[PDB]
C-alpha cells in the first residue's frame, strides 16, 4: 500500500508524533550508542533534578 | 639508585673537589631527620596491609566507575577480582617504593623503577592515570593522620607521595 | 642470622666482605648479649604471654571457638597454643639472630598452603600473630618491645 | 678466548667464573647430583626432577659444580669421561 | 600564573626581569594572603554558586533544556551542571594564580572545536557563565568581586 | 548483594555459552576473601545454592541438557567455599633488578 | 598514492608488458564497484560531524580518559581528538575511492604510532574509536559499502597497532 | 618525567578460555595444522553449539525470577529486591534481553 | 586472540550486560557454520603441501624473482618462502576455525609489512601469492567453505599490503 | 607413554601382525570401562583438593613426623607434602584414563625412591598417605571405578616401596 | 592415539584435561565401535588391497620396476608389495588409534632417509600408497570413505 | 670463502688469527693464480660439462625423462639441464673461493625443502652431479681432478 491520491503539497508539515516501529534493529553493532553518567557522576544527576523542571 | 648521601657525593665528584661545609650541611639535614625517617618507615611495616585497605575503600568510594563494567573503551580499571586482584597489587608497589624512598630521603628510588616506563605500562593496558594518581595521595592523608600533632614529619611523608603526582601528570600548564 | 647474609651475599660475587659489611657483623656483634639477655626474659614468660594471646584471638574471633568452627573441641585449642608456642620459640630465636630467616625458613615461607590445607583461616591466623604481638607489650618493657615489634610485623607482612 | 685473559680483581668485566679451560676444550665430566630448587614456594611453577647425571664440558664443570653448591645441590659423584690427564698439548 | 609568564617574557628577550617586572612578582606574593581567602570562599559554595548558576541560565535558555536542546532530560542536564563546576573550578585556579593561564589552556584553548563538535550550543554555555558570576559576586564585597567577576568575564569574552 | 546474585547469573551464562567453566575460576577463586568483611560468607552459599534449586526448575531432567548446567553450579559454589590462591612472587638474583 | 588502476598499471609496466586479460580483469572488477564508492564516498563526506560525534559517544565518550587525568582531558586535548578522528574518516574515505590503501600508510600510517607514543597517546582508545567508527559507517553507507569502507578503517587499526 | 620511552603495543590480557579456543592455539603453539583429533575437537563443542545457546537465554529470560527466589531466602525487610540495576554500564543502550 | 563467541562475549560483557536476544543471534549463527568450518579445516591440513606447490607455481614460479637477482634466487630464499607461505595458509585456517581474524593480526600482520621492507621481500608478489593459494583453497573446501577461508586470505592481503 | 589402546596396537604392531582377534577382544574391554574412567576422573578433577586434605589427616596430620624433628616440620616442608601428594592423585588419575601405568614410572616412579632417599624422605610414611589417599579415592568414585583408580596407586606404592 | 597425546599436551600445561579434551575421549570411546568395523574390513581385505596396490603402481610407474628400476625382478617386487603391505597396516592402527601417531613414529619418521639410503624413489612409493587408497575407500561407503582414505592422504604428505 | 670464515672463526673467539689461520690466508692467495686457471677450464666448457652432464644423468634415470617423469618433454627437459648449469656454475665458484661456502648458502641450504616442493627426485639431481663430475675431471689433469671433483662429490654428500 502505497495511498499517493492526489495533491500532494508540500509546505505547512505539521506536528503532532507516532514514534514508528524500528527495524532493521536485527544488525549486530557490538558497541552500544553512548550515554555519560554513573559512578563518577552521580552527583550532579542527582542534581540536575533541581533545575529540570526549573 | 642514589639516597640523599650518594646523590651528594655524586655532587661534588662531578666538579672533583673535596665534600666542603655547604656539602657537609646536606649531609647532616639527613643525619638528624634520620632516626627521624625510621618510624615512620617503621609505622608503615606495622600498617602496611591496612593503609591499602583504607586507601582502596575511600578511591572507590569517589570512583564508584572503577568497580563498574570499564564501557566498551576496554580499559583496565577493578571491574572483575581478577582485574581487583592485581589492582590492589598496584597500591603495594606505590606504598613500597615509596617506603624505601622515605628512608633514601631522595626519589633517585622512585622514577627509576617506578617512574620509568609508568605511563608506558599503562598507556598500554589502559589504565586510569587519574585515579592511580588519587589513591598514591589517599595514602599520603592516611599516613599523616598518625603523625598530625607536629608538622616536620609531615614533610618527610609527604616528599615520596608528591612526586609520583607531579610525575605522573600529563602537563596541563 | 646476619653473618650468615653476609658471607652468603659476599659470596655470590667472589668477593670478601667489604668494608661496610664487615661494620654490620661487627655491630651485631657488639649487640649479642642484649639479644641473649632479651630470649631469656621472654622464655620465662612464655606460659605468661600465650595465655594473654588466647585471651583476644578468641573474643575476637568465636567464630573459630565455637562448634563447627576449627578450634572447637579440647584436642584442636590444645595445639592452639601449641602453635603459639612454636611462634614464640621462633621469635626468640630471630631475635638472636639479627635478622628475619628463622621467622622464614620456618613459619613463614609456605604457610598459607600449610593452613589452607588444614582448614585454619589465614586470615584468623595474621590476627593471631597480631594478638600475639599484643599480648608481648603487657609483660615487657618500653625499652625493649620496639626492638622486639620490627620481628612481630614481619610475620604478618610475611602471611599476607 | 679463554677464561684466564687477566681478568682478577679490579678488572672491567664483573668479578666472575674463571675456568682453566683452554681453547675449545674437549674435555669433559659425568656428573652426578640432586639439586632442590627451594625457590618454588613463593613461585609455585611447576616442577622438574632435581635428579640429574649428564655430562658436562670441562670448559664449564667449574662453573657448574660452583654454582650446583650455590643452591644447596649436593654432588654424588663426577668422572672425567672424555679427556687425558697431565696432558699439554691436546685438550683442544 | 603572573610568575611563569613575567620569567617566559623575559626568557624569550635574552634578558633577566626589569623593575617592572619583580616589583610584581613581589606585589603579586604579597597579594598571595588575600587570594587565597578569595578563592577559599568559591571553593566551598560550588553547592550554591552552581546549582544557581544553572538556575538563571534555564530560565534564561529554556531552548537548551527544553525536549530537543542539548542538555535534555535527567542525563543531559547533569553534565549541564558538570562543564559549570568545571569552569568555576578552573575560575578558583586563575585567582590563586593571578592570571587566566590556568583558564587558558584548560577550558579555553580551542572551547569552540570542542562545543561545536558536541552539538552544543556554545552561546548557550557562555550565558551559564555569566549566571555564575552574578551569584560568585554577589558572595562578596566590592573589592573581591572586581576580581572574581573579573575573570568570568574574561571566560565569556573567550567563549564567543 | 544484588549486583553479585545478579553476576553468579552471568558468568555462568558466559560459561555455558563458552566451552569452559574457567571464566567462573578465575573470578570466583579469592571473591570471597576480599567480601569476607562486608559479608556473612554462608549468606552466599544459601544464596548460590538458590539458584540452581531454581534454574533445575525449567528443564525435564535426566535429559541432556540438565546435566549440563547443573554441573557449572557446583563449580561456582563449591569452589566459592575455597581458600584463595597465594600471591607468586618473583624474587631477584642481583641488585639492579626489583 | 596509487588508486586501483595506478596500481594494476605499476605491475603491468613493472614488467614491461601490456595490460593482458588478467591485468584488465581486475579493472574491470574496480570499474563495477566505481558506482557504489561514490555514493558510499557521497553520505560518508554528508554525515562527517554526525559519525565522528557518534563514534566518540558510543566509544570513549563517558570513559576515564575523558575525566581528569585522563588523555583527553583538557579542551584543546579533546578538540585534538575530533580533529584527529576527521583525519581517520577523512582518508579512509580516499581508499575507499582510490581502491587502494597505499594513500593511508603514505600520509596517515607512517610515524604515527611512533608519534602518539611520544605525546604519550593511548593507541589502545584510538583504535576503539576508529572500531567505533566503523561500526556508524557501515550503518550509513550500507552492508558491501561498508565493507568497503570498512576494510580500509581496520587498515588503520592494524598499522596503528 | 621520564625522559625516554619504549612504546605501549595493544596488548589484550587473557580473560578466559574457551572450547573453541584453547584447542585451535594448542596445535597453532606446536606449529603445525590442528590434526582430525583436534579437529574433531573443535568440531562437537560446536555440535554442543544451541544446546549450550538455549541453556542461556532459558537462564537469562527469568534472570529475574532466578535472582529474586534468592532474594527470599536470606533477605529479611519484605522484598528488597529494588536495588538491582541490571545496566551496569550507564549506557543508553544497543538492544536489551 | 578471540574466536567469535570471544568476540561476542567481549562486547557483551564490556557494557556490563548479560547476552541478550542480539548477542546470541550471532552466536547462533556461528554454531550454524560450525560444521562447514571443521571439514574446511580437515581438507586443508590433509592438501597443506600440495596447496602451497599449487599456488607457487601458478603465480610466481617461472617469473624473474625465481631467476638470478630476483627476490627467490637462491636455495635458502626459496626456502623461506614455502615456509612463509605455509604461516598465511596455516594461519588463515585457524582464523576460519576462530572465525575471526583477530589471531592474524596479533600473529602475523604486525610487523610484516615493515619487515618485509627491511629485507626487501617484495609485496606484490607476496600478495599475489596468497591470492593464488586463495584460489586453490576455494577449489578444495567448496564454494561457501572458500568464501570462508577466502574471507581471511584478503585480510592477510589487506594488512600486509 | 602408552594407553591400553597404545598397548595393544604395539603388542599387535611389534609381531607385524594385523589386529586379530584377540587384540580387538581386549581393545573392546577398554571400550566398555570408557564410560566409568571418565567419570572417576571427572569427581577426582572436582575433589581434588579435599582427597589430599582427607589423607594427610587420616594417615600422617598428627604423627610425629609433623612435630619438630620429623621430615616434614617446617612450612615449606609441609607444603612440599601437598604439592607432592597432588602429583600423586593427579598422575593415578592420568593412569586410569589411560588404563596403562606405563605414564607412571615414566614420569613418576623413575628417580623417585632414589631422590626420596637424596633428601632423606620416609618411604614408609609416604605409601601410607597414598594408601589412604587410595582409601578416600575409593569413596567418592565407587566400588569398581575405585579398585580401577586403587589399582594405579598400589602400582606407585610398589614401586616407590 | 587420541588419548595419550590428549594427555601428553594437558600433561605439559601442569593442567588436567578440559572438557575440550575430555569431551573427546568420551566421544573417541563411543566411536570405537565404529572403527573397529572400519578396520576389520581392511584386516582381511589385505590380498586385494595390496595386489591391486601394486597393480596401479606399476601401470602408472613402469621405470620402478624395469629393469634398473629399484623394484626389478620377482624377488623384489615382492619386497615392492611388502611395503604396501607395512603401510596399509598402519593404517589399520592409524584408525583404531584415531590418530597418525601409530603411523607417525612408524613408517613416517625418518622415512625419506631410509629410502634416500635404499636408493629407492620415495615419489614412487608415493605413488604407491595412493593407488592402494583408491582400492581401500572403493571397499567402504561414503562415510567410511572419509577416514579410511583420510589417513592415506596423510601417509602422502608426509612422504614427500 | 677460507678468507671470510677464518676470520669469523677467530671473531667469535674474541682473539686475532694465528700462525695456522695466517699460513693459509698466505698459502691461499699464492693458490689464487692455479685457481683461476682451473675455474677458466670450466669457465667455457658448460657447454659440454652440462650437455654430456645431462648426457649420462638420462642414460642412468630414464624414468625421469619419460612420461610421467619430472623432466618430460621439451620443457622441463630444457629446465632439467637449466639446474646442472647452475650447480657447474656455483662449483666455479668454490673453486675460486677455496671452500663450499658459495655452494653452501647457495643450491645446498635448503635444497631438500625446494625439490621436495617441486615433485623433483632428489636422488635423479644427484645422478646429475655425478655425471658432470665425470666429464670435468677427464678435462684436467689429476692434480686438478682431486679439486674439481672434490667439490662435486660435497654438492653430492649435502644433496641426500
Ligand atoms: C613497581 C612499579 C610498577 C607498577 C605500578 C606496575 C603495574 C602493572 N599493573 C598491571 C595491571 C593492572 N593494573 C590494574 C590496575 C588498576 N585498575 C583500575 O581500574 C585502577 C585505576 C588501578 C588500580 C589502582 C588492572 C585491572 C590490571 C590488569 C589489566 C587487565 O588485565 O585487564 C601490570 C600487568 C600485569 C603484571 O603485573 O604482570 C603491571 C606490570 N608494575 C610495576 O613494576
Ligand atoms: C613451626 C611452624 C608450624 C605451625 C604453625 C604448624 C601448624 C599445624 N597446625 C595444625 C592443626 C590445627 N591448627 C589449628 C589452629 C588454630 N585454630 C584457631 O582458631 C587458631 C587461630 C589457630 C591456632 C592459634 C586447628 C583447629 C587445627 C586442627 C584442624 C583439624 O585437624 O581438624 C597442624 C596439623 C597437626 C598439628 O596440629 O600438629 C599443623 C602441622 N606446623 C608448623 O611446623
Ligand atoms: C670452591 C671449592 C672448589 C675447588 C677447590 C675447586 C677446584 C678445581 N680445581 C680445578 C683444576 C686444577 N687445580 C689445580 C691445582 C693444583 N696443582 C698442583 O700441583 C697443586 C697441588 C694444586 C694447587 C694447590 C690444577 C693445576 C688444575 C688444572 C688441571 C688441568 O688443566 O688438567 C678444576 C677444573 C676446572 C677449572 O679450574 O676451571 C676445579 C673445578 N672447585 C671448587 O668449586
Ligand atoms: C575543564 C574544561 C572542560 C569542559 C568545559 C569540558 C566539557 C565536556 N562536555 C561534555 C558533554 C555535554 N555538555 C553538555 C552541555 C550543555 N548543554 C546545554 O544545554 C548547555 C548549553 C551546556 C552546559 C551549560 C551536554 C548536554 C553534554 C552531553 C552531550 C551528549 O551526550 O551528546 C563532554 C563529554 C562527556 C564528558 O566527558 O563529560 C565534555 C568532555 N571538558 C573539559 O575538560
Ligand atoms: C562474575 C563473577 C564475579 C563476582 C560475583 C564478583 C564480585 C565482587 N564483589 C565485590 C564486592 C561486594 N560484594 C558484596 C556482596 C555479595 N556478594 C555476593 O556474592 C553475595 C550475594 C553478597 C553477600 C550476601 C558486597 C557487600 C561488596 C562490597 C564489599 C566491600 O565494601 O568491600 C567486589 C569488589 C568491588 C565492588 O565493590 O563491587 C567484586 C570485584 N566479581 C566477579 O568477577
Ligand atoms: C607468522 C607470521 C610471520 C611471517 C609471515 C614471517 C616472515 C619472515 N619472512 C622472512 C624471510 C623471507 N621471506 C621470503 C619470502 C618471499 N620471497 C618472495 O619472492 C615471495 C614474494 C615471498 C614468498 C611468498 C624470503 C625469500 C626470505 C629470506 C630473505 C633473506 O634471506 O634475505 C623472515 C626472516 C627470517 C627467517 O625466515 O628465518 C621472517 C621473520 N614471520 C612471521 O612470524
Ligand atoms: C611427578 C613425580 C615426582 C615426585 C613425586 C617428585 C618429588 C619431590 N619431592 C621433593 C621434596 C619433598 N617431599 C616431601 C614429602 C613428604 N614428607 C613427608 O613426611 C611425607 C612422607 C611426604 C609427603 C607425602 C618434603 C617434606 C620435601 C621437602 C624436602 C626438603 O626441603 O628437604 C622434591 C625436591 C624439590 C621440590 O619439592 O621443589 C622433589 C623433586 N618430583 C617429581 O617429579
Ligand atoms: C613399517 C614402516 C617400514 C617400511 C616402509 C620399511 C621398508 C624397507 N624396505 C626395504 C627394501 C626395498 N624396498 C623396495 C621398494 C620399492 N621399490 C620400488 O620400485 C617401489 C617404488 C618401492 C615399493 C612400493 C625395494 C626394491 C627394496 C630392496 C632394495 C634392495 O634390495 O637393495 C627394506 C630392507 C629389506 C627389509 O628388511 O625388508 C626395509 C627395511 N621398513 C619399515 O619398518
Ligand atoms: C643455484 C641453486 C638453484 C637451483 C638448483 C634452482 C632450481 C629450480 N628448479 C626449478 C624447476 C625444475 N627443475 C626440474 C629438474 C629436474 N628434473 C629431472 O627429472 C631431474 C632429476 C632434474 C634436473 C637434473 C624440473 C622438471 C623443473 C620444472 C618443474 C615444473 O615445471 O613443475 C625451479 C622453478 C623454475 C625456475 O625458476 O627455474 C627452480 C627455482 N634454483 C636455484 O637457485
Amino acid at each position: 500500500a502505497a495511498v499517493g491520491n492526489k495533491s500532494n503539497v508540500d509546505a505547512p508539515s505539521f506536528k503532532g508524533s507516532n514514534m514508528e516501529l524500528a527495524d532493521s534493529g536485527a544488525d549486530y553493532k557490538a558497541f552500544p550508542k553512548r550515554r555519560m553518567p554513573g559512578a563518577n557522576m552521580q552527583g550532579f544527576l542527582d542534581m540536575a533534578k533541581g533545575m529540570k523542571p526549573k | 639508585m642514589q639516597d640523599i648521601i650518594t646523590s651528594v657525593i655524586n655532587q661534588y665528584d662531578l666538579s672533583g673537589r673535596y665534600l666542603d661545609i655547604k656539602g657537609i650541611n646536606q649531609i647532616n639535614n639527613y643525619f638528624d631527620t634520620g632516626l627521624k625517617r625510621l618510624m615512620i618507615a617503621k609505622l608503615i611495616n606495622k600498617e602496611a596491609t591496612n593503609l591499602i585497605k583504607e586507601a582502596s575503600e575511600l578511591l572507590f568510594i569517589e570512583q564508584p566507575e572503577l568497580l563498574r563494567p570499564c564501557g566498551n573503551a576496554f580499559i583496565g580499571n577493578a571491574y572483575t577480582t581478577r582485574r581487583y586482584a592485581a589492582c590492589i597489587r598496584d597500591i603495594e608497589y606505590y606504598l613500597r617504593y615509596s617506603a624505601y624512598s622515605i628512608i633514601a630521603g631522595n626519589n633517585s628510588i622512585l622514577d627509576e623503577r617506578v617512574l620509568d616506563g609508568l605511563k608506558e605500562t599503562y598507556n598500554s593496558l589502559l589504565v586510569p592515570i587519574g585515579p592511580t594518581i588519587r589513591v598514591i595521595q589517599l595514602l599520603k592523608e592516611i599516613i599523616q593522620k598518625k603523625f598530625s600533632t607536629e608538622n616536620i614529619e609531615n614533610a618527610i611523608i609527604a616528599e615520596p607521595f608528591d612526586y609520583l603526582a607531579i610525575n605522573l601528570s600529563d602537563k596541563n600548564l | 642470622s646476619l653473618v650468615t647474609q653476609v658471607i652468603l651475599s659476599a659470596d655470590d660475587e667472589l668477593r670478601y666482605p667489604t668494608a661496610g659489611e664487615l661494620e654490620t657483623i661487627s655491630s651485631y656483634l657488639k649487640t649479642g648479649e642484649y639479644r641473649i639477655r632479651l630470649i631469656s626474659i621472654l622464655q620465662g614468660k612464655e606460659q605468661e604471654i600465650i595465655r594473654l594471646a588466647s585471651k583476644k584471638i578468641f573474643q575476637l574471633h568465636p567464630e573459630y571457638i565455637a562448634p563447627g568452627g576449627n578450634a572447637s573441641g579440647a584436642r584442636q585449642r590444645a595445639l592452639c597454643l601449641r602453635d603459639y608456642g612454636w611462634y614464640l620459640r621462633l621469635i626468640t630465636y630471630a631475635i638472636l639472630a639479627g635478622d628475619k630467616e628463622p621467622l622464614e625458613k620456618i613459619g613463614i615461607i609456605g604457610v598459607r598452603e600449610m593452613y589452607n590445607s588444614l582448614g585454619v583461616p589465614i586470615i584468623g591466623m595474621i590476627d593471631a600473630i597480631k594478638c600475639l604481638k599484643e599480648a608481648t607489650v603487657e609483660v615487657i618493657s618500653q625499652e625493649e618491645e620496639d626492638f622486639v615489634a620490627p620481628y612481630y610485623d614481619y610475620i604478618i607482612q610475611g602471611m599476607s | 678466548a679463554y677464561d684466564m685473559d687477566g681478568t682478577g680483581a679490579g678488572s672491567l668485566e664483573p668479578r666472575g667464573i674463571k675456568s682453566s679451560a683452554v681453547e675449545k676444550d674437549s674435555r669433559c665430566f659425568k656428573v652426578t647430583f640432586v639439586l632442590p630448587s627451594q625457590s618454588r614456594l613463593y613461585t609455585f611453577r611447576e616442577l622438574q626432577n632435581v635428579y640429574t647425571t649428564k655430562m658436562v664440558p670441562f670448559s664449564s664443570w667449574y662453573a657448574e659444580q660452583q654454582r650446583i653448591q650455590k643452591m644447596g645441590g649436593k654432588i654424588l659423584k663426577v668422572e672425567l669421561v672424555a679427556g687425558g690427564q697431565m696432558r699439554s698439548v691436546g685438550n683442544q | 600564573s603572573i610568575v611563569t609568564k613575567s620569567i617566559v617574557n623575559a626568557d624569550a628577550e635574552a634578558r633577566y626581569l626589569s623593575p617592572g617586572e619583580l616589583d610584581r612578582i613581589k606585589s603579586f606574593v604579597l597579594s598571595g594572603q588575600r587570594r587565597l581567602r578569595i578563592a577559599q570562599t568559591l571553593t566551598e559554595n560550588r553547592e550554591r554558586i552552581v546549582k544557581q548558576g544553572g538556575q538563571q541560565l534555564f530560565q534564561r535558555r529554556p531552548d537548551v533544556v527544553s525536549p530537543g536542546g542539548n542538555a535534555y532530560g535527567e542525563e543531559m542536564t547533569a553534565t549541564c551542571l558538570r562543564d559549570l563546576d568545571y569552569y568555576l573550578r578552573l575560575v578558583t585556579y586563575g585567582i590563586i594564580a593571578g592570571d587566566v593561564t590556568p583558564i587558558e589552556e584548560i577550558g579555553l584553548v580551542g572551547v569552540k572545536e570542542m562545543y561545536s563538535a558536541l552539538g552544543t550550543p556554545i552561546s548557550g554555555v557562555a550565558e551559564g557563565i555569566r549566571c555564575m558570576k552574578d551569584v560568585a559576586c554577589s558572595l562578596l564585597s566590592g573589592e573581591d568581586a572586581a576580581e572574581v567577576g573579573f575573570y568570568f568575564d574574561y571566560t565569556l569574552a573567550a567563549m564567543q | 548483594s544484588l549486583r553479585d546474585l545478579d553476576w553468579f547469573l552471568r558468568y555462568l551464562t558466559y560459561a555455558i555459552v563458552a566451552s569452559d567453566p574457567n571464566i567462573l575460576f578465575v573470578n570466583i577463586r579469592g571473591l570471597r576473601e576480599i567480601i569476607e568483611n562486608a559479608c556473612s560468607s554462608a549468606a552466599t552459599i544459601v544464596a548460590l545454592k538458590e539458584m540452581k534449586k531454581t534454574s533445575l526448575s525449567l528443564f525435564p531432567e535426566n535429559s541432556i541438557q540438565k546435566e549440563i548446567i547443573e554441573e557449572y553450579f557446583n563449580v561456582v559454589v563449591d569452589e566459592f567455599i575455597n581458600p584463595a590462591l597465594t600471591d607468586t612472587i618473583r624474587k631477584r638474583t642481583s641488585n639492579d633488578l626489583q | 598514492m596509487q588508486d586501483a588502476i595506478t596500481s594494476v598499471i605499476n605491475a603491468a609496466d613493472v614488467q614491461g608488458k601490456y595490460l593482458d586479460a588478467n591485468s584488465v580483469e581486475k579493472l574491470r572488477g574496480y570499474f563495477q564497484t566505481g558506482e557504489l564508492r561514490v555514493r558510499a564516498a557521497a553520505t560518508i563526506a554528508a554525515n562527517a560531524a554526525t559519525i565522528i560525534k557518534e563514534a566518540v559517544a558510543k566509544s570513549l565518550l563517558y570513559s576515564d580518559i575523558t575525566r581528569p587525568g585522563g588523555n583527553m582531558y583538557t579542551t584543546r586535548r579533546y578538540a585534538a581528538c575530533i580533529r584527529d578522528l576527521d583525519y581517520y574518516l577523512r582518508y579512509a574515505t580516499y581508499g575507499m575511492l582510490a581502491g587502494d590503501p597505499s594513500i593511508l600508510d603514505e600520509r596517515v600510517l607512517n610515524g604515527l604510532k611512533e608519534t602518539y607514543n611520544s605525546l604519550g597517546v593511548p593507541i589502545g582508545a584510538t583504535i576503539q574509536a576508529i572500531q567505533a567508527m566503523k561500526e556508524v559507517t557501515g550503518s550509513l553507507v550500507g552492508s558491501d559499502a561498508g565493507k568497503e569502507m570498512g576494510l580500509y578503517f581496520d587498515y588503520i587499526c592494524s598499522g596503528l597497532s | 618525567v621520564t625522559k625516554a620511552s619504549g612504546g605501549s603495543p595493544v596488548v589484550k590480557p587473557q580473560l578466559y578460555k574457551t572450547a573453541s579456543m584453547l584447542t585451535i592455539a594448542q596445535a597453532e603453539q606446536q606449529d603445525r595444522f590442528l590434526e582430525l583429533g583436534e579437529l574433531n575437537q573443535l568440531v562437537s563443542f560446536l555440535n554442543t553449539g544451541n544446546i549450550r545457546l538455549e541453556i542461556a537465554d532459558l537462564l537469562t529470560k527469568n534472570a529475574n525470577i532466578i535472582v529474586a527466589r534468592a532474594a527470599d531466602r536470606i533477605f529479611v525487610g519484605g522484598s528488597a529486591i529494588s536495588y538491582l540495576e541490571r545496566p551496569q554500564a550507564s549506557i543508553i543502550e544497543a538492544n536489551s534481553a
